RNA sequence: AUGCGCGCUAGGUCUCUGGGUCUCCUGGGGGCCGAAGCUAACGCGUUAAGCGCGCCGCCUGGGGAGUACGGCCGCAAGGC
RNA sequence: UAGCGCCGGCCAACUCCGUGCCAGCAGCCGCGGUAAUACGGAGGGCGCGAGCGUUACCCGGAUUCACUGGGCGUAAAGGGCGUGUAGGCGGCCUGGGGCGUCCCAUGUGAAAGACCACGGCUCAACCGUGGGGGAGCGUGGGAUACGCUCAGGCUAGACG
């Protein structure tokens, strides 16, 4: 456009929208698990992905994902939610930190222990 | 006598009477790191033959580059199709700041210090052609004076 | 086509060009008629005589 | 701290006779004279053509491992050199050679940069008649790098300085062997160092 | 020093008061184009010797009223009515800019 | 209508140059002739003179080219490759002494309308004055 | 599927309408090829989609959606 | 005291077993149905190192709001068409003003932060002492080319 048009109207700045609205601008939220249900991937993938349903310290209540091999998630477990989205499952936008509040680190991990929080295995 | 460099191997397919028939194309840069650069694009049913054809084409199609202190006399910007390149002179001890294609092309030129930016479309072939054109469109003080003053 | 090929290989072009011709593609040009056999014969004869003499 | 562990494995990986292990890397045991291929299960296979990033990273790693300092310190030195004036490569190489440990190694008080680092850290070395015990200390032209009066009778320094008799030290360094003391004359030039590194790749690496 | 502005009288419908439209030009902060703006100042005149379409000159002064802080110094040029009707038409265009 | 005379002159020069004419005509003006003399001094044009066309003052500009090139496309190299107009009606561009651009590392020229007449970038820097930035030529 | 106004950049050919000294020159309007040039390409090309200037109106991934809410205009269907 | 991440391409690091669309990985493309360098574990390797990863937010990459630096025949984008208000823009030649514009001097632009130099903590972080730079705005003076304004003319635009 002309300089006059730019003076009169100008350019509008683009606004980013958060992909994790439930967190309310926090890295993590502590929630309470309600329903532990397995579901199916989108299309090319076929599995039984474990999904929790959690009510957070915020006003929100959103579906989560449980990463690892095995979990001890009950219907009343108090757990910390995390960022990250699963491409397969249509609706989940959050992960779970394994081994913080009620959840425990998936047993006998040996390679990637920072994720799936597990203590260093004692060798003898 | 001349150094050879590889840009890309791409495999293209044409349909036939119920079947896919392939062909290979190679973009190759040929230079001597003294101010001579050659770029060739060769299509052949096989990768070795494509490379050979590209080398041949590059050897035929050569450009002289007017270097000084291992850099470009003046800044330039050239658009080739929907792709734009920018070249700028740089002080000694800067390095070749470029993408894969411009860095590869300017390395064999003997250029040591340059600032570049790839704009518009970023098709490697078009970028390479734009770079070659930009190199072809460089003038020194002597050339400018000879044109103007005579 | 021949003119184009001569351009490609840096071979100087001599032509007996006429009204409907492009002077730019010809380095050494003879502006004359390319029809009317008389003219063609005259120019070619003179040129060939000069070539023979210059051997 | 710094890198602690095997040495000539780096010689192999870089594929150049890196003089890191003192004297053994001179005698036919540098692992370059025998088994000169990179370490690992696939060390002796046909290697694919390295990428631009691969080449630049290898160059930077080789240069860093020559001096054996932290990556953070290397980055800091690069930034300091870049922010300075003159040619970035030349200034960087000059700054890297100003380290006290490296100067000690160059003078011949030690057989290796690591041994020189240990000698500096343990306080055997003195600058301008004052004890300095920091490997990362930067020296200036016209500084006296000498051995402490306590460490003068050590067998290590004795053999080191006797073996340096009739041996030519760097042009920018002057050594008074009998006095067990040395001098820093000027910043070393690009040509002065016989480093198998093209600093342009280092500049290009840190550019991205 | 005290700020001095120049403008055209566009109102005299008040006792001992006139409305002066001060004109300002300045380059745009971003687009560099020279931009032209205007502002209205209530000026104090005790003698009522100034009329519409008079180019006057004002000076910063101690407050007289809520919106009065300027006094009239000198008449520069008179009968510049063109500016006055320009202002009036610009102002009168507003009725045609409503919604209801 | 015709809103910008100097832009018109630049466009005329460019258009005539791109078709390898020996001459071009532009309506006469003092500012135009000043620009023309500045261009001629730097050896961008062969020359100019004031002619009369159908009872109206005109300026005839003589264009300069390089030698006839070898091989395909034997058209001569241009002397004026690129001529833009910087300060246009509706957006005036002014620069101080510290902000006079260097065009093509000095291989080109920037023509300024300074308080001390129409100068180039070099003359403006030497004298130490700035003004309206008219055009850049390289 | 091409906003308006003005200026510059080879021509060839067919038409409508004027003027002159009437094989032809000179204006205006409508088509078809095509220099330079432009474009992702198709193509445009003195009736530019070329080279420039001034002003205006719009665009910022696809759906959801010309939908919902709010406002304005109509008898209504509906329109912005 | 030596740990942490990674080894399909981006992006530096490859083999053997368990596995058979299950368990699972994933930032994107996607990998897994018995010969997986992509899943799990080993050996090896790469990167950093008293740290290494993950999540949240900002900038960049994004020339993807484009003033520097975009576009509207067919990709998203010319208003259905006129007349016209405010506004924006504007022929040639002289003269007066110096509002924009340019230049010089000067006041301000606190300290701390940024830059340069030299120094004190054994080095560094940190700090100290000097020196500049600094968008902008007052104040005094100078210039008139281009905008502006004013006065007098011209016919190439426009109108009759
Ligand atoms: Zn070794």
């Amino acid at each position: 456009p002309t300089i006059n048009q730019l003076v009169r109207k100008g350019r509008e700045k683009v606004r980013k929208k958060s992909k994790v609205p439930a967190l309310k601008g926090a890295p993590f939220r502590r929630g309470v698990c309600t329903v532990v249900r397995t579901v199916t991937p989108k299309k090319p993938n076929s599995a039984l992905r474990k999904v929790a349903k959690v009510r957070l310290t915020s006003g929100y209540e959103v579906t989560a994902y449980i990463p690892g091999e095995g979990h001890n998630l009950q219907e009343h477990s108090v757990v910390l939610i995390r960022g990250g989205r699963v491409k397969d499952l249509p609706g989940v936008r959050y992960h779970i930190v394994r081994g913080v509040y009620d959840a425990a680190g998936v047993k006998d991990r040996k390679k990637s222990r920072s994720k799936y929080g597990t203590k260093k295995p004692k060798e003898a | 006598d001349f150094e050879e460099k590889m840009i890309l191997i791409r495999r293209t397919a044409r349909m036939q009477a119920g079947g896919r028939r392939f062909r290979f194309g190679a973009l190759v840069v040929v230079g001597d790191r003294q101010g001579r650069v050659g770029l060739g694009f060769g299509k052949a049913p096989e990768v070795p033959l494509a490379v050979q054809k590209a080398g041949y084409y590059a050897r035929r199609n050569m450009v002289e580059v007017p270097l000084q202190n291992g850099t470009i006399p003046h800044e330039i910007e050239v658009e080739f199709g929907a792709s734009k390149i920018v070249l700028k002179p740089a002080a000694p001890g800067t390095g070749v700041i470029a993408g894969a294609v411009p860095r590869a092309i300017l390395e064999l030129a003997g250029v040591t210090d340059i600032l570049t930016k790839e704009l518009g479309s970023r098709n490697p072939i078009n970028i390479a052609y734009a770079t070659m054109e930009a190199l072809r469109q460089l003038r020194t003080k002597a050339d400018v004076e000879r044109l103007r003053k005579g | 086509i021949a003119v184009r090929e001569a351009r490609k290989l840096f071979i100087p072009v001599i032509a007996l060009a006429d009204t409907d011709s492009d002077p730019d593609l010809v380095d050494y040009i003879i502006p004359g008629n390319d029809d009317a056999i008389r003219s063609i014969q005259l120019i070619l004869s003179r040129a060939v005589d000069l070539i023979i003499q210059a051997r | 701290g710094r890198y602690i562990g095997p040495v000539c494995r780096l010689c192999r990986r870089e594929g150049v006779k890196l003089y890191l292990k003192g004297e053994r890397c001179y005698s036919p045991k540098c692992a370059m004279e025998r088994r000169p291929y990179p370490p690992g299960q696939h060390g002796q296979k046909r290697a694919r053509r390295p990428s631009d990033y691969a080449v630049r990273l290898r160059e930077k790693q080789k240069l860093r491992r020559i001096y054996g300092i932290s990556e953070r310190q290397f980055r800091n030195l690069f930034e300091e050199a870049s922010k300075k004036k003159g040619v970035t490569g030349s200034v960087f190489l000059g700054l890297l050679e100003s380290r006290l440990d490296n100067v000690v190694y160059r003078l011949g008080f030690a057989v290796s940069r690591r041994q020189a680092r240990q000698l500096v850290r343990h306080g055997h070395i003195t600058v301008n008649g004052r004890r300095v015990d920091l490997p990362s200390y930067r020296v200036r032209p016209g500084d006296e790098i000498a051995v402490a009066e306590k460490s003068r009778n050590l067998e290590l320094i004795r053999q080191n300085l006797e073996a340096m008799k009739g041996r030519k030290v760097g042009p920018w360094l002057s050594l008074d062997v009998e006095g067990m003391k040395g001098k820093f004359l000027r910043l070393p030039d690009r040509e002065d160092l016989a480093l198998p590194v093209n600093e342009q790749l280092v500049i290009e690496f840190y550019s991205r | 020093p005290k700020k001095v502005l120049t403008g055209v009288v566009v109102s005299d419908k008040m006792q001992k008061t006139v409305t002066v439209l001060v004109e300002r030009q300045f380059p745009h902060p971003l687009y560099g184009k020279v931009i032209k703006r205007s502002k209205k100042y209530l000026a104090h005149d005790p003698e009522e010797k100034y009329k519409l379409g008079d180019v006057v000159e004002i000076i910063e002064s101690r407050p007289i009223s809520k919106r009065k802080r300027f006094r009239v110094l000198r008449l520069v040029e008179s009968g510049r009515m063109d500016l006055v009707e320009k202002y009036l038409i610009r102002r009168q265009n507003y009725e045609s800019l409503s919604k209801r | 209508m015709l809103t910008d005379p100097i832009a018109d002159m630049l466009t005329r020069i460019r258009n005539a140059t791109r078709v390898y004419k020996e001459s071009t005509d532009v309506p006469a003006s003092r500012f135009k002739e000043e620009i023309l003399r500045i261009l001629a001094r730097e050896g961008f044009i062969k020359g100019y003179e004031r002619v009369d066309v159908d009872g109206k003052p005109y300026l005839r500009v003589y264009l300069k080219y390089g030698p006839r090139r070898q091989g395909p496309d034997p058209r001569p190299e241009q002397v004026i490759h690129h001529i833009r107009r910087i300060s246009k009606p509706g957006r005036r561009v002014y620069v101080g002494v510290k902000e006079i651009p260097r065009v093509r590392r000095g291989l080109g020229i920037a023509i300024l309308s300074t308080s001390k007449g129409v100068l180039t970038d070099r003359e403006a820097r030497k004298l130490g004055v700035g003004g309206e930035l008219i055009c850049e030529v390289w």
